């Protein structure tokens, strides 16, 4: 072929050479430069016909190579002219010709005339190339233009500019060769953010990029860089906060000219999070640090270094003699924070140290050097065991930089905990010195001269044969000599024996025949905080070893109270999560369980219930599954062990966070039997109730009307097996819709009221007619028979007022596990008895004996009986009677009110600050002994059955604390039943003070008010009675100003008089101001700082958010009025709310209102419509250029209408930025059922795009159905605007955005729905949207 | 607490019109959406028309689509239901209901406050 082409195109050249040399011969009337060129390629036309399409590209590549091989520009132009006519006449495809002309390696910018002639030819024929091929040629042409240097000759510019005209032709919107979005995509790929356009192009491509500046705004969240989250390490993570681990930049969709701040690293965002306690999990999720390899993330590594420098800066400037007030608080946080990232190999200690040296070299004074070395000592002392020595040597350069070398550094006052920070430098050197002695030679490390006094003090104290706890001399030795074989048994063993109590007599525990070791004083927190992580690691390991040792020794002596108290305090440090928390549930718990210790196992579960705090959700689910398998088998048929297992599980289930429930239980859909109960109906009901509020608070079902398909169907369907039950109407009506639809079907028949009464009387008649004890015991304790014995005991002491000796033996044979069914049926029987009863003595006799069965005979505990009563399915008056029985049991006798009054008055819930809990614990049990083995029954029986069952260790719990989780459930049942309103007020008056010892009081109020907004909106006094009683129980245990605002304490704390307190705008500004200042970090601070390791919240912002939501829900003001008042804090000109910082306020309002019930945050839809109908969007006064200031809240505005229009868009973005996907699912219907019929102008259409546009990506990832509904709504609005407007001025930004939505999101999903909408648009819109249907 | 009192029903011939009114009283401002419902003698209560209170966005059921207009007067605290071209199948007791949730309007959440109703019998 190529030889044929050679002969053909040689004739073309040879024929033109003789025509150039002899003109005017055969040109009498030729065609105007058409037939000549066509006839020249006549031989090539016949040759091209006999070629397959496979040979076409090879033939054109050869022709281009033959034209580019010519030397005469006059001949190249002629051949190009022949080629141009071949494309015009349809003989040659334009794309292949353009591709071959531009890809030619002979085409160089130095070939100054071939360059111009080539691109002049491209300019003629490129118009006939399809839009995808034009995009391909756009890339290579811009690449060839990039090969031209910045300095060239002046004479060749006009010839080089021939390529600029092709770029000008491709970028011509009126030419419409390709979607303009394609063109700006290829331009930004070669000229990204930061690069300057080539001099040959210049203003051409720079102005074309600026035409997509509006589209980038439509797809950007206003003020996103200043939007900050509240750190909750709970359910998954929002994709809005994820960052590029290599650049710290947001992942942006498309190559658009987004604002400059969106291309910058989000240091302020990452810095704010790292400063917060328990941000460890959220920092990993942002940067994708899911533990894959030695990450060595330098942007995180450098940000940790900047956070250390910031702690050094705040170390200066006052802070005075006592404490730090921040600074020492930040160093404390830096201590535990940086350990994780270096331990799991995300930050490198040697690189951090030398990078810290450069940052600290010549940067002013150095006052926080000891705290810096204390932070660094945590890395060295804990990891130098096996890491190479060369990784810790850079510390030597830091020491020489921060300390005075000449004179001795004196020994500090070892009575203060700050001595461990002063000795931290010498401790670091002792670890470096021992790493240099172990495996000697090469490089020995000498101690400095300035640290000679600190070292002599540590060695002279190490040879002291008996060291005390009266100072920190012991902690200094544990910190310094932790990595020494025999030099660590001297200090470590000195503080392990002080809590073990090996000798010096024993001590009793509650009940009978239960003894523990002598020591009761645990190691204080300021001592444990003074220990290094390595020193605490050995303490954790030595305590767990002795427990396992005591567990295998089959010993009946209990662990010392100081041991379990100290071990619970060491379980606080999450930097020791490997040996502490993970080992407690995965190693110590199974080991104790496999050894049949029971006693020790009872201590570990009791320690968990009363001494844990910030446990990760997956760890709680692990313990929960262990509790279920522990209760079902292993024959744990002991009264005290079954009560402990069932009580501990109730706390885990009830305390699960709303956002934590789905991600932890969605993992067990394959086999939900592991995380459920097989016989405890109450626990399974408690889990259903916890699903109810978790799906409610997270708005999980908002949008879906069926539980099927979700994770809840397999959890609930399995719960119907094992423990089938019904739900009363007043409780079922509060569940989310799809949950009710699951319980209306899957309905269980219930034994009627008459059949229970008839069964109890027939069995009590049999009891009075039988004499053989063996027949009585076999019958009334038969497994599988109706559980009526508690009803029988009720019948016995109701008539005869006493119980036979067989009555105790029958209970003893039933067992603790099988007895809950008897309590369950006895609860129903109690309801029938009280519901069908005459008043007077006949009713007061039932109350008298019902208390006797609890307190006199000890047949069932108060919390076991009331939990069963509150977990019944009675309706109407029967339910009123059931709750009336609960009120009687609690308030009528003196047995429980005295226990609660004395326990609250004499005890404090801060166990971590207490050194005498066991004493105050024994004083209660010695005053109100609890009988857990039917002692009262066996003691007052006809021949007193002597009982000697040994009790298991009880270190913390009692009946008052065991009832507090059930009290949470009792309150919810009373709120659901309207006639039982008044009795709930009496409970909170008498027993409300018990919430002093609640573990999550603010969280409980938050869920209660949020879940029961419908039942408390029109009962404000009850809502105030609840909030004031629970928060009021902590007034003497938490600082003033910790929860309720100063205004709420001065106005909403008075009696009602047909004039509730209606807060003004000043109130809501101050209330929101407490959150904006807490998230900003203030040295005084709106709230007092608490040890977040022992609080229900992880950090100040999490605490500031919930107490604000709780207070707003406690107001006697509707959700609509409160929600609008929140929006008016920013959307109306308000003092005390300073502008220039309005995004921090919009961020807080978004966080606050998105956590409130729907009647609160729904008002945003009303506020948008008021802007949609505003004169700024409804007027027809035209602009020149895009009205950026109508949508940019930072620009200057000409009208108040423009100001509120932009502020509304900015606030609507902040609100939707923090909204759950369930709350965002209302937007498609909000667009189609509210905005669609009123959006008629072009500015209204753009305002809708600016509203929803930025959140398209969230619908792409989280709920796809909405993304399509929104996409069609945008086109439906475009057709309405197109039909109501005579003309449209901004059709290019509208179509650019619609193209961006296609290629980035909708793709080809919406094609037929959109195409029919396109066909009714005006032709100007159709030509721009020519490629949308492709 | 929010009280509602329907009014304006009675016996009307087929094809004629009727203008129901609802006297909204009590704690107005707690109301985000309001609607009209109806219930035949032996059938389940259906929804007729719903409105968002302050903006006035309307939403109509497919059974009465095109024949019915729902409106409100915030100043007079009154909800209106204009029913035109009445058919015999429209014989029912008509209730006005309010609700504080947007999902009452968008979805099918039950309304919270109710009136006793008014009889509309179209022969």
């Amino acid at each position: 072929m190529e030889t044929q082409l050679q002969s053909i195109f040689e004739e073309v050249v040879k024929t033109e050479v003789i025509e150039e040399a002899f003109p005017g011969m055969f040109m009498d009337t030729p065609e105007d430069e058409k037939t000549k060129l066509i006839s020249c390629l006549g031989a090539f036309r016949q040759f091209w016909g006999g070629l397959s399409q496979e040979s076409h590209e090879q033939c054109i590549q050869w022709i281009v190579k033959f034209i580019h091989g010519q030397h005469s520009p006059k001949r190249i132009s002629f051949l190009y002219d022949c080629l141009a006519m071949a494309v015009e006449t349809g003989l040659l495809p334009p794309r292949l010709v353009c591709e071959s002309l531009i890809n030619s390696d002979t085409l160089e910018w130095e070939r100054t005339q071939l360059w111009a002639l080539t691109f002049k030819l491209v300019r003629k024929i490129i118009g006939g190339v399809d839009y995808k091929g034009v995009r391909d040629l756009l890339k290579v042409i811009l690449e060839k233009i990039l090969t031209i240097p910045n300095t060239v000759s002046s004479a060749v510019v006009q010839q080089l500019l021939a390529a600029r005209e092709v770029i000008a032709y491709i970028l011509e919107r009126n030419a419409c060769l390709l979607p303009a979005y394609f063109a700006v995509t290829e331009i930004r790929k070669l000229y990204p953010e930061g690069k300057l356009p080539h001099w040959l192009l210049g203003n051409l491509v720079s102005d074309f990029v600026d035409t997509f500046r509006p589209t980038a705004r439509i797809n950007s969240i206003c003020g996103r860089c200043s939007l900050l989250p509240v750190v909750n390490n709970s359910g998954a993570i929002c994709n809005s906060w994820k960052l590029d681990p290599a650049t710290l930049r947001f992942p942006l969709k498309g190559l658009l000219p987004y604002d400059k701040d969106l291309f910058e690293p989000q240091t302020a965002l990452l810095r704010y999070v790292l400063e917060q306690p328990y941000s460890r999990d959220m920092v990993c999720n942002m940067l994708g640090l899911n533990k894959q390899h030695k990450q060595r993330c330098p942007v995180l590594e450098d940000q940790l270094v900047d956070l250390v420098v910031y702690a050094m800066e705040r170390s200066e400037t006052e802070e005075k003699f006592d404490d730090g007030g921040t600074s020492q608080l930040l160093w404390q946080h830096l201590s535990s924070q940086l350990i994780f990232f270096v331990l799991f190999q995300f930050a490198s200690f040697p690189h951090m140290v030398l990078s810290l040296h450069q940052k600290l070299a010549g940067r002013g004074l150095i006052k926080g050097r000891d705290h810096l070395m204390w932070v660094l000592l945590q890395f060295i002392s804990g990891s130098i065991q096996k890491n190479a020595l060369a990784d810790f040597l850079p510390v030597m350069k830091l020491f020489d930089l921060l300390y005075p070398e000449k004179e001795y550094i004196p020994v500090p006052d070892i009575n203060k905990p700050q001595s461990t920070h002063a000795f931290a430098m010498t401790c670091i050197w002792i670890h470096l010195n021992r790493k240099a002695q172990n495996d000697n030679s090469k490089l020995q490390i000498p101690i400095p001269h300035s640290l000679r006094l600190h070292h002599e003090f540590l060695q002279q104290s190490l040879r002291n044969k008996s060291l005390q706890m009266n100072d920190y001399k012991i902690a200094l030795l544990c910190n310094a000599y932790s990595t020494n074989s025999e030099c660590f048994t001297l200090p470590m063993g000195a503080l392990v024996e002080t809590i073990y109590g090996n000798g010096i007599m024993r001590i009793p525990l509650p009940g009978t025949n239960c003894m523990a070791s002598g020591s009761i004083t645990p190691l204080p927190m300021n001592l444990l905080d003074s220990l290094t992580v390595h020193a605490k690691m050995s303490l954790i390991h030595s305590i767990a070893t002795r427990v396992i040792k005591l567990a295998h020794a089959k010993s009946s002596v209990a662990l010392a109270p100081a041991l379990v108290e100290t071990y619970s305090r060491l379980l606080v440090y999450m930097e020791i999560e490997s040996l502490g928390i993970k080992g407690f549930i995965s190693q110590l718990l199974p080991t104790v369980f496999k050894s049949h210790a029971w006693g020790i196992l009872h201590t570990l579960l009791e320690m968990f219930s009363y001494r844990m705090h910030h446990i990760q959700p997956h760890y709680r689910v692990q313990l929960l599954s262990h509790l279920h398998t522990l209760a079902a088998v292993a024959q744990t048929n002991q009264n005290q062990l079954h009560l402990c297992v069932e009580s501990t599980a109730l706390r885990l289930i009830t305390a699960l966070g709303s956002s934590e429930v789905q991600p932890q239980f969605t993992r067990f859909l394959s086999d939900p039997k592991t995380v459920l109960s097989a016989e405890s109906e109450e626990l399974n009901r408690a889990l259903i109730l916890t699903l109810a509020r978790a799906t409610h608070v997270t708005d999980f079902f908002t949008g879906s009307d069926s539980i099927q398909g979700t994770w809840c169907k397999d959890i609930l369907q399995t719960i119907m097996s094992f423990t089938p039950h019904n739900w009363a109407s007043h409780t079922l009506s509060c569940f989310p819709g799809p949950l009710q639809a699951f319980f209306k079907q899957n309905n269980v028949p219930q034994e009627s009221r008459f059949n229970l009464k008839k069964n109890v009387e027939e069995e009590y008649r049999k009891w009075k007619s039988m004499s053989n004890e063996n027949d009585i015991i076999t019958h009334f304790s038969m497994q599988g028979s109706p559980p009526l014995f508690l009803c029988l005991l009720w019948k016995m002491l109701l008539e005869t007022d006493h119980i036979n000796q067989i009555g105790y033996r029958v209970l003893e044979r039933i067992g603790a596990r099988a007895l809950v069914a008897h309590v369950r049926t006895f609860a129903d029987f109690l309801v029938y008895e009280f519901s069908t009863s005459a008043g007077g003595q006949q009713l007061n006799k039932c109350i008298e004996i019902l208390n006797d069965m609890v307190w006199k005979y000890n047949i069932v505990t108060l919390d076991r009986l009331i939990l069963c009563l509150a977990m019944r399915s009675h309706e109407g008056n029967e339910a009123q009677v059931c709750y009336f029985i609960i009120q009687l049991l609690l308030l009528k006798p003196n047995d429980f009110r005295n226990r609660v009054s004395d326990f609250v008055k004499e005890n404090s819930p801060e166990h971590w600050l207490q050194n005498d809990w066991h004493t105050k614990h024994m004083n209660y049990h010695k005053k109100y002994p609890e009988k857990l083995y039917f002692e009262g029954l066996a003691e007052q029986v006809d021949p007193p059955v002597q009982i000697q069952s040994p009790y298991l260790p009880i270190y913390f719990g009692n009946v008052c604390l065991r009832f507090l989780p059930v009290f949470d459930i009792v309150i919810h049942r009373f709120l659901e039943l309207l006639p039982v309103s008044k009795s709930l007020e009496t409970l909170l008056d008498h027993l409300g003070g018990l919430y002093k010892f609640h573990d999550r009081p603010v969280t409980y109020l938050y869920n209660t008010l949020h879940y029961y907004e419908m039942h408390l909106r029109d009962r404000a006094f009850l809502k105030r009675k609840l909030v004031h009683a629970i928060i009021g129980s902590l007034k003497d245990n938490r600082p003033q100003g910790w929860c309720l605002s100063d205004t709420y304490l001065k106005c909403a704390m008075n009696a009602r008089e047909e004039n509730p307190w209606v807060p003004d705008d000043t109130y809501y500004c101050r209330l929101i101001g407490r959150l904006v200042d807490t998230m900003a970090g203030k040295s005084p601070g709106p709230f007092p700082n608490c040890d977040w390791r022992f609080n229900e919240f992880p950090n100040p912002a999490a605490h500031a958010l919930h107490v604000t939501c709780v207070e707003l829900m406690a107001l006697a003001v509707s959700g609509k009025e409160v929600g609008n008042a929140l929006l008016n804090v920013v959307l109306k000109s308000q003092p005390l709310v300073p502008r220039e910082n309005i995004t921090a306020w919009m961020n807080a309002i978004g966080l606050i209102i998105t956590a409130l019930p729907e009647p609160y945050w729904i008002v945003l839809h009303d506020r948008i419509v008021s802007v949609i109908s505003s004169p700024s969007l409804t007027s027809e006064t035209e602009w020149v250029g895009y009205p950026f200031r109508l949508f940019d809240f930072t620009a200057c505005h000409q009208s108040y209408s423009e100001m509120s229009c932009s502020y509304t868009l900015a606030l609507a973005h902040a609100v939707w930025h923090h909204s759950s996907i369930g709350q965002l699912s209302l937007i498609p219907k909000f667009l189609t059922e509210v905005l669609l019929p009123i959006v008629k102008t072009e500015f209204q259409l753009l305002y809708v795009y600016h509203l929803v546009g930025p959140f398209l990506q969230r619908f792409q990832q989280e709920r796809t159905r909405c993304m399509i509904e929104i996409g069609v709504a945008f086109y439906d609005m475009l057709l309405n605007v197109d039909q109501c407007s005579t003309h449209l001025n901004y059709m290019d930004p509208i179509c650019d955005f619609l193209y961006h939505m296609k290629y980035m999101f909708t793709g080809d999903s919406v094609k037929e729905q959109v195409e029919k909408i396109i066909c009714n648009l005006k032709p100007a819109l159709k030509l721009r949207l020519r490629f949308i249907t492709h | 607490q929010v009280q509602l009192v329907e009014s304006g029903g009675g016996l009307v011939q087929a094809g004629a019109s009727l203008r129901l009114s609802c006297a909204v009283s009590g704690r107005t401002g707690s109301i985000y959406t309001m609607g009209w419902f109806r219930q035949a003698p032996g059938k389940e209560r259906e929804v007729v028309a719903r409105t968002t209170w302050t903006p006035g966005s309307t939403k109509y059921a497919d059974s009465v689509k095109g024949r019915v207009a729902i409106s409100r007067d915030i100043a007079k605290n009154t909800l209106y239901l204009q029913m035109n071209n009445l058919k015999p199948e429209d014989t029912a007791v008509y209730y006005c209901a309010a609700c504080a949730y947007g999902t009452c309007y968008y979805g099918d959440r039950a309304y919270e406050y109710w009136g006793q109703g008014t009889q509309v019998t179209v022969s």
